[PDB]
C-alpha cells in the first residue's frame, strides 16, 4: 500500500487558489493602508508582493520538477544540507508555523460567520473558539475519510470564493460607472505617502500574509497524475489569477470608502456590504466564512503529507507514515495535525506569533534556492523538464536576504526569542536521531505504544 | 516495519471481536462529543445580550457647526467675496466641522421693507454663480452650508419694525427658492423680536422638512431663562435653538451642572444644541483662563456644539483696539491686522498656533477629532454624578463601546476629586483605574492609567479619562 496518484490539474489549481485566498484579502488591507499612508503606495505594495510571490513560485516549480519527491521545502533541504538543518526546519514547521496559520483562519471563519447576529458588536469569543474547533475537527474527519472527498470540497469552496470576489469587484466597477469618482482620481492618489522603508517593510509583511501558501502544491506532489507537466502548469495558471484578483479587490475597496474610514474600521468587507446592499448585506461575511473554510481544508491536506514524509526519513516517530488499508489515507498524521491545531485555542492572541518568526520562514525559503543553484553546478547528472532562466533566483535570494536583514534591524528582540525557540529543537534532535543504540528500557515501551496505536487505528506501513 | 507490526500480522491480531467494538465505540464517542460542542456553542450564542439599534443619525449629529457672521472680516479687505471663501475650505476641513452657517448675504438696504429682497445676493459678495460654485466646492469636501436669512441684518430691529406679515411671507417664499438652489439649511436669529414667533417657526419647519429630512432649521434668541425657551419648543421638537441660556454665569461649577441637568430634565433628553450665545464669541463672556475648560465641556455634552469663527484660537475684540466687537478680524498670519502694525503676536494667529502642541487650536483639533469618531460621544448616554465642591463630573456611554469620563474644575483653588458615583447604572459603573486622553493644562502624561481615589486637580483643569466595557 502506497498513498495514490489522483490529483489532476484542476485539483492542483483548486489547492493553490483555495489555500492562498483565505482571510488576508478581508483582514490585512487596514494594515497596509495604516503603515503605507496612502492608497497609491498601498496598491503598489500589493503589486510588489504579487510579483515577489510569482518569482519565488517559478523557482519552486523547477525545484519540484528536479527533486520530484513529496514534502517540498523540507525534502529540498534534506537533499542539499543533510539531516540536521532539515530537522530544524521540520521542527519549527510542526510546532509553530502550520498550527497557527490553520487556527488563525479557522477563527476568522468563525467570527465572520457569526457577524450577522451581532452587527454592531464584538462577537462572543468563547462561541468563536468553539465554532473554530468544530471547523477543524469536521475537516479532519472529511480528510480521514477519503482523498477524493477533500478534493471535491476544495473545488466547491474555491469556486465559491472566486464568485464572492467577482461580486465585490464588479460592484466597485459599477460604482466607478455611476460617475462619482471621489478617490482614484489621478491627481490626489498619493498624498500621505510617507517614506522610510523601516515601516513600509512591516506593511510588506502584512501583504505577504495574504500570499502565504504559494508553495503548498510542492508539499503535496507524489499524489499528482503526471507531475512534470501538471505541477508547473498548475503554478503558472494559479498565481497571476490571484495577484490580479487581489489588486482589483483593493481597487474596488478604494472606490467606495474614504481613507480614515478604512483606518478606523475593523472590517472593510462588512462596510462594503452595508454601503452597497444594505438589505441582503448579510451575504458578504457569509462568503468570507466560506473562503476561510476552504483554505483551512487545503492547509490540513498539505500538513498531513509533510509530517508523513518527515516520518519516512526517520526524523519523526514511526506511527506517522502509516497508511490505513482500504481507505488508503494517512490517518495518524491527520490526527496529529488536528490535535496540534486545536492546542492553539489557549492563545489569547496568536496573531502576534507572526513577526516573531517570519525571518526563519524567508530564511529557509532562500536556503532552498541557494541549494538549488548549488545543485545546478555540483550535480549535473539530473534531468530538468523546466530549467528556469538564472538571475531570477539570484534576485529572489537578494530580496529574501533584504527582508531578513531588515527584520533583524527594527525589532531585534523579536528575532532573538525566535532564534532561541528554533535552537530549542536541538536536544530533541540528538535524543531522537543521534541516539541509536537507545537504552533497552525505552525501546520496548516505544514498540508497545506504536503497536497499540496501530491496533487502534488499523494502519499498516507503506509497502507495495 | 520500522518500529511496529506489518500488514498481515496486524490484520491477524487486530480483527478480533472486541477490537471492532472498541473502534465503533470510539467513532460514536467522537461524533457525540462533536455534537456536544455544537450545542455548547448554540447555548452560548442564545444566552448572549443583543446589541441596540443605532439611532439613524443625521449629518448635524456628527460634529460641530461653525458660524461665520461677517464675511469681509473672515478673510480680509478686498477679498471679502464668496469666491475668496472657497480658498479656506481646507482649513475648515482641518477643523473637522460638519456645517457652515454663512452670514446674511441678501440685498438689504435699511428699514425700508420694500427695497429688501431675500432672493437677490448683494453685489458686495458676488453673484449666484460664485455661490453655487461654493456649494459644490464645499460638497466635495463633505461640508454642509447653512444660509442665514434674518431680513434686516443692517438695522437695529432685525425683523423690520413694520408688520411681520409681509416680512414673514417673504421669508416663506425665500425657503422654497434657496432650497432648490441647493442649500442644506437655514438660520433665523433674534426671534424674540418676532411677534407670534412660535407659530411662524412651525410653518417653516414644516416647509423645510417637507423638502427633505436631511434639512435643518436653526433659531436664535437672546433669552437666558428656561421657561421662555421651553415655550418655543412645545410644538417644535426637531428645531435647533441656540440661545444665551448657558453664558450668563460661570463662577462656580455646581451652578453649571445644575443648568445642564435642569435643561436635560425639562426637555426629556432630546437632541439639543450647546452654545454660549447666538452670534458672539466665547471671549465675550469668559476670562481667558477658562477657554480650554469650556471647549472640553462643549465637545462632550449630548448635542451639537456651535461656535463662531475664531473660538478655536481664542479671538478677542478687547485685545486689538479700533475694531468692532461684533466683527473682529480673523488673525490668519502676522500681517493680518494692518493698522497698528505690531500689536499682534505669534501666539495669536492660526499660522503661529498650528505648531504649538499646547495651543488652543491644537486642543480644538483633537476634541473635534474625538467627537466625530467615537460612538459614545456621537449618540451616547449622559450621566452626571456628585463630586467635590466645585467639580462637574460626568460619563458618556453608548452600549459596549469605550466609555468616557470628563472631570472639570471650574474653581480656583486646587482640590481632590472624590469621585463617589454610586448611582450610575451597572452597565456604566467606573473602575478603579482609567486611562487619560488629554488635559487642558500641560504637566501630565497622556496614556498612563491613573487611579480614581487619589485624583487631584489644579486650578482650572479638565480631564478626559477613558475605560472600556467590562465589570
Ligand atoms: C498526539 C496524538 C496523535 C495520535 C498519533 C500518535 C502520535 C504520537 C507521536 C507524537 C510525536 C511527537 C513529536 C516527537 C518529536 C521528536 C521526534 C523524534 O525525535 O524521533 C522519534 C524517534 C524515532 O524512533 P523510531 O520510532 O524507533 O524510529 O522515536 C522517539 O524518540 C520517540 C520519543 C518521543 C515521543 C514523544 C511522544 C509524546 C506524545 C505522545 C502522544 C500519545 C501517543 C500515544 C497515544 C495513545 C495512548 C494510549
Ligand atoms: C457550510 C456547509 C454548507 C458545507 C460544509 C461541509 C458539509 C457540512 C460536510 C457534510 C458532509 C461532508 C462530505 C461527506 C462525503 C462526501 C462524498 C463525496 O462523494 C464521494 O463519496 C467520493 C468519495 C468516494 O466514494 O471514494 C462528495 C461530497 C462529500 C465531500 C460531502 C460534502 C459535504 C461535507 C464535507
Ligand atoms: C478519538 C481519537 C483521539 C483517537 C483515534 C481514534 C480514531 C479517530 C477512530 C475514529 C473512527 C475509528 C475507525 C473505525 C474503523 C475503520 C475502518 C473503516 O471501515 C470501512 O468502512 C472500510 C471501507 C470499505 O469497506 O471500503 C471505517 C473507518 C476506520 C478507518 C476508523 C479509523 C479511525 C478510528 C480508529
Ligand atoms: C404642517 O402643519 C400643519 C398645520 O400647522 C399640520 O397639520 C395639522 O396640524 C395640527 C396641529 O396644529 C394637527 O392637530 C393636525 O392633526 C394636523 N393635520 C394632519 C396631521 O393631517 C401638519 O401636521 C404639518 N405637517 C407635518 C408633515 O407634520
Ligand atoms: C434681548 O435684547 C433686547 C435688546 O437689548 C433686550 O431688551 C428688549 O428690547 C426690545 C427692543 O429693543 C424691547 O421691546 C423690550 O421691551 C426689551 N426687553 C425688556 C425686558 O424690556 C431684551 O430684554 C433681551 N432679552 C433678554 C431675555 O434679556
Ligand atoms: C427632574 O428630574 C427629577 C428626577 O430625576 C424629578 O424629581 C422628582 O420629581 C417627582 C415629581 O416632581 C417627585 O415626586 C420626586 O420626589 C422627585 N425626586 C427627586 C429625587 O427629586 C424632578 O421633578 C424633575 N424636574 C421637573 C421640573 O420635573
Ligand atoms: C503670547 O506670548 C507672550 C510671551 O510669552 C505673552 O506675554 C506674556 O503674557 C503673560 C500674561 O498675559 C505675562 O504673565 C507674561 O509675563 C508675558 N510674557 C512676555 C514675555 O511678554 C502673551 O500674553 C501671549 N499671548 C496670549 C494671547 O496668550
Ligand atoms: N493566505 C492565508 C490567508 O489567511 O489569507 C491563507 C493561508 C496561509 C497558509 C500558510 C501561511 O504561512 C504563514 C505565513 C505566511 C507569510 C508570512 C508569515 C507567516 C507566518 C509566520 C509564523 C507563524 C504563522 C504564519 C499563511 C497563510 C494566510
Amino acid at each position: 500500500v502506497t498513498l495514490q496518484r489522483n490529483i489532476t490539474l484542476l485539483n492542483g489549481v483548486a489547492i493553490i487558489v483555495g489555500t492562498i485566498i483565505g482571510s488576508g484579502i478581508f483582514v490585512t488591507p487596514t494594515g497596509v493602508l495604516k503603515e503605507a499612508g496612502s492608497p497609491g503606495l498601498a496598491l503598489v505594495v500589493w503589486a510588489a508582493c504579487g510579483v515577489f510571490s510569482i518569482v519565488g513560485a517559478l523557482c519552486y516549480a523547477e525545484l519540484g520538477t528536479t527533486i520530484s519527491k513529496s514534502g517540498g521545502d523540507y525534502a529540498y533541504m534534506l537533499e542539499v544540507y543533510g539531516s540536521l538543518p532539515a530537522f530544524l526546519k521540520l521542527w519549527i514547521e510542526l510546532l509553530i508555523i502550520r498550527p497557527s496559520s490553520q487556527y488563525i483562519v479557522a477563527l476568522v471563519f468563525a467570527t465572520y460567520l457569526l457577524k450577522p447576529l451581532f452587527p454592531t458588536c464584538p462577537v462572543p469569543e468563547e462561541a468563536a473558539k468553539l465554532v473554530a474547533c468544530l471547523c477543524v475537527l469536521l475537516l479532519t474527519a472529511v480528510n480521514c475519510y477519503s482523498v477524493k472527498a477533500a478534493t471535491r470540497v476544495q473545488d466547491a469552496f474555491a469556486a465559491a470564493k472566486l464568485l464572492a470576489l467577482a461580486l465585490i469587484i464588479l460592484l466597485g466597477f459599477v460604482q466607478i460607472g455611476k460617475g462619482d469618482v471621489s478617490n482614484l482620481d489621478p491627481n490626489f492618489s498619493f498624498e500621505g505617502t510617507k517614506l522610510d522603508v523601516g515601516n513600509i517593510v512591516l506593511a510588506l509583511y502584512s501583504g505577504l500574509f495574504a500570499y502565504g501558501g504559494w508553495n503548498y502544491l510542492n508539499f503535496v506532489t507524489e499524489e499528482m497524475i503526471n507531475p512534470y507537466r501538471n505541477l508547473p502548469l498548475a503554478i503558472i495558471i494559479s498565481l497571476p489569477i490571484v495577484t490580479l484578483v487581489y489588486v482589483l479587490t483593493n481597487l474596488a475597496y478604494f472606490t467606495t470608502l474614504s481613507t480614515e474610514q478604512m483606518l478606523s474600521s475593523e472590517a472593510v468587507a462588512v462596510d462594503f456590504g452595508n454601503y452597497h446592499l444594505g438589505v441582503m448585506s448579510w451575504i458578504i461575511p457569509v462568503f468570507v466564512g466560506l473562503s476561510c473554510f476552504g483554505s483551512v481544508n487545503g492547509s490540513l491536506f498539505t500538513s498531513s503529507r509533510l509530517f508523513f514524509v518527515g516520518s519516512r526519513e526517520g526524523h519523526l516517530p514511526s506511527i506517522l507514515s502509516m497508511i490505513h488499508p482500504q481507505l488508503l489515507t494517512p490517518v495518524p498524521s491527520l490526527v496529529f495535525t488536528c490535535v496540534m491545531t486545536l492546542l492553539y485555542a489557549f492563545s489569547k492572541d496568536i496573531f502576534s506569533v507572526i513577526n516573531f518568526f517570519s525571518f526563519f520562514n524567508w530564511l529557509c525559503v532562500a536556503l532552498a534556492i541557494i541549494g538549488m543553484i548549488w545543485l545546478r553546478h555540483r550535480k549535473p547528472e539530473l534531468e530538468r523538464p523546466i530549467k528556469v532562466n538564472l538571475a531570477l533566483p539570484v534576485f529572489f535570494i537578494l530580496a529574501c536576504l533584504f527582508l531578513i536583514a531588515v527584520s533583524f534591524w527594527k525589532t531585534p528582540v523579536e528575532c532573538g526569542i525566535g532564534f532561541t525557540i528554533i535552537l530549542s529543537g536541538l536536544p530533541v534532535y540528538f535524543f531522537g536521531v543521534w541516539w541509536k543504540n537507545k537504552p533497552k528500557w525505552l525501546l520496548q515501551g516505544i514498540f508497545s505504544t506504536t503497536v497499540l496505536c496501530q491496533k487502534l487505528m488499523q494502519v499498516v506501513p507503506q509497502e507495495t | 516495519k520500522f518500529t511496529g507490526l506489518s500488514k498481515e500480522e496486524l490484520l491477524k491480531v487486530a480483527g478480533s471481536p472486541g477490537w471492532v467494538r472498541t473502534r465503533w465505540a470510539l467513532l460514536l464517542l467522537f461524533w457525540l462529543g462533536w455534537l456536544g460542542m455544537l450545542a455548547g456553542a448554540v447555548v452560548i450564542i442564545v444566552r448572549a445580550p443583543r446589541c441596540r439599534e443605532l439611532p439613524a443619525q443625521k449629518w448635524w449629529h456628527t460634529g460641530a457647526l461653525y458660524r461665520i457672521g461677517d464675511l469681509q472680516a473672515f478673510q480680509g479687505h478686498g477679498a471679502g467675496n464668496l469666491a475668496g471663501l472657497k480658498g479656506r475650505l481646507d482649513y475648515l476641513s482641518s477643523l473637522k466641522v460638519k456645517g457652515l452657517v454663512l452670514g446674511p448675504i441678501h440685498k438689504n438696504q435699511k428699514d425700508d421693507v420694500a427695497q429688501t429682497d431675500l432672493l437677490q445676493i448683494d453685489p458686495n459678495f458676488g453673484s449666484k454663480e460664485d455661490f453655487d460654485s461654493l456649494l459644490q466646492s464645499a460638497k466635495k469636501k463633505s461640508i454642509r452650508v447653512i444660509l442665514d436669512l434674518t431680513p434686516n441684518y443692517r438695522g437695529e430691529n432685525s425683523w423690520f419694525s413694520t408688520q411681520v406679515d409681509t416680512v414673514a411671507t417673504k421669508v416663506k417664499d425665500a425657503l422654497e427658492f434657496w432650497l432648490q438652489a441647493g442649500v442644506d439649511g437655514f438660520q433665523v436669529r433674534d426671534i424674540e423680536n418676532l411677534k407670534d414667533a412660535s407659530s411662524f417657526l412651525a410653518e417653516w419647519q414644516n416647509i423645510t422638512k417637507g423638502f427633505s429630512e436631511d434639512r435643518l432649521l436653526i433659531a436664535g434668541t437672546n433669552s437666558s431663562d428656561l421657561q421662555q425657551i421651553l415655550s418655543l419648543l412645545e410644538s417644535n421638537k426637531d428645531l435647533l435653538l441656540t440661545s444665551s441660556y448657558l453664558s450668563d454665569s460661570g463662577s462656580t461649577g455646581e451652578h453649571t451642572k445644575s443648568l445642564v441637568t435642569q435643561y436635560l430634565n425639562a426637555t426629556g433628553n432630546r437632541w439639543c444644541s450647546w452654545s454660549l450665545s447666538q452670534a458672539r464669541l466665547l471671549t465675550s463672556f469668559l476670562p481667558a483662563q477658562l477657554l480650554r475648560l469650556y471647549q472640553l465641556m462643549l465637545f462632550t455634552l449630548p448635542g451639537t456644539p456651535v461656535f463662531s469663527y475664531g473660538d478655536e484660537i481664542g479671538l478677542d475684540a478687547a485685545a486689538l483696539p479700533g475694531q468692532p466687537m461684533e466683527a473682529p478680524v480673523m488673525l490668519w498670519d502676522e500681517s493680518s491686522f494692518p493698522d497698528i502694525p505690531g500689536a499682534v503676536s505669534a501666539n495669536m494667529t492660526v499660522k503661529g498656533q498650528s505648531e504649538d502642541p499646547g495651543s488652543l487650536l491644537s486642543l480644538f483639533r483633537r476634541l473635534s477629532d474625538q467627537r466625530s469618531k467615537e460612538r459614545s460621544l456621537l449618540h451616547g448616554d449622559f450621566h452626571a454624578f456628585s463630586a467635590g465642591p466645585g467639580l462637574f463630573s460626568y460619563i458618556r456611554h453608548w452600549d459596549q463601546n469605550e466609555r468616557f469620563l470628563v472631570v472639570l474644575n471650574f474653581g480656583d483653588v486646587g482640590l481632590s476629586a472624590g469621585l463617589q458615583a454610586s448611582d450610575l447604572p451597572a452597565s456604566a459603573s467606573l473602575p478603579a483605574k482609567a486611562d487619560l486622553l488629554l488635559s487642558t493644562q500641560p504637566g501630565r502624561e497622556e496614556g498612563s492609567p491613573l487611579e480614581l481615589e487619589r485624583l487631584k486637580l489644579e486650578p482650572h483643569e479638565g480631564l478626559l479619562l477613558r475605560f472600556p466595557y467590562a465589570a
